[PDB]
């Protein structure tokens, strides 16, 4: 769950 | 501002502080999940992640780009890289956006 | 085969301004009125610090985009020839092409820029 | 209704730099090393041409994105007052929102600013 | 060795005669494409320039590109409804590819 | 039209 | 710089 | 301002 919403830059 | 508070917890991971926050921004992951840009007056830092049952907050404006809050439950997970995210439970918004009206200070990322 | 190999030398040696190297950010520090940021930068063969970023683009460093390991092509930039006869680059226009996230690791085994 | 009334008179009165103006943009002049832009912006009550143009912005002027009659947001600005006391805003970030070919005209009836 | 004041000219009068040495900035595509240009005598520069469906291939193979040099043999200036002159390029030769050039050269200024 | 649409936008 | 800017009209 | 800046080294 929290790996998945963390993978991404804060911005694009 | 509680300055400070984002390398403490960064580096201690110290849940029984109730730190005052600026949000700068925040950006949806997409039903959302909401991810904030938070500043001590000192540092920033992008990982923080907002409790589903907290999203009304957001969508009704409480907590938007440059109010002050509280923070008064979260935890700390690290990842498997060994990076911290924060998970926001509770918190109160002090002042609003609207209030307070511009960044306060000139925070920099948290770097250590 | 992802960085400019060589246009560290070729920016502080020849100070032409007519290139878009790929470049990837090592390290960010700010000098503290807004912060100003200086980057250590690398080209896969060499690093250096003589980077500033141009204020406008201070979001991408505040908002996370611009950061350690990120892969980044710069688009714009400016040469300034310091008295003592050092070359400090102006980061203009830049675009991340890969995140620090997705990147993970410096490429390579750069050494700091020595000529 | 576009444009952000009164801002022109907020700057110059109380020079807080806390708003992000919606602007119209009524000549772009260049004093000529790159040029640097000078502009005469409206914000539908008054026009003023104490405004210049931040370097890393000239590639929107070059491009044509920046030109007369096109509609713009001021992101960040910074002011500056002269001895003799008249107040010069430099434009460090904006965007544009609607093109000089979109907007087609004036808008509005701004007469120059003149307090 | 760009027709320094050209532009200015045939916006003003539209002389034909003038064979002008231009430098091609940027090149977009208006969707066959209809391929507009951001033209500079190295005085000023201008985006009202179309290139004439039959030279469509000197911009798909690469050899009117960003940079590159060229002279215009033949053109002719058309007058749009809102009274904005527009240049159509008929027949031009690529003088110095793009490469060879490397660079924007000098510092033109939007012709105003 | 013709002409008038190629220019109806700006350049970017 | 802008002292030396400012000392000319915006036409002229 | 750049002489002023580079004047310290990049860990200070």
């Amino acid at each position: 769950e929290l790996e998945l919403l963390m993978e991404k830059s804060f911005w694009e | 501002l509680s300055e400070g508070a984002i390398a403490a917890i960064m580096q201690k991971g110290d849940t029984n502080i109730k730190p005052i926050l600026q949000v700068i921004n925040i950006r949806p992951i997409t039903p959302p999940r909401y991810r904030l840009l938070m500043s001590d007056g000192l540092n920033t830092l992008s990982s923080f992640m907002l409790a589903t049952q907290l999203n009304p907050l957001v969508e009704e404006e409480q907590l938007s780009s440059n109010c002050v809050c509280q923070i008064h439950r979260f935890i700390v997970n690290t990842l498997k890289d060994g990076r911290r995210v924060v998970i926001l439970m509770e918190l109160e918004v002090l002042k609003s956006a609207e209030a307070v009206g511009v960044k306060i200070g000139n925070p920099v990322p948290y770097n250590e």
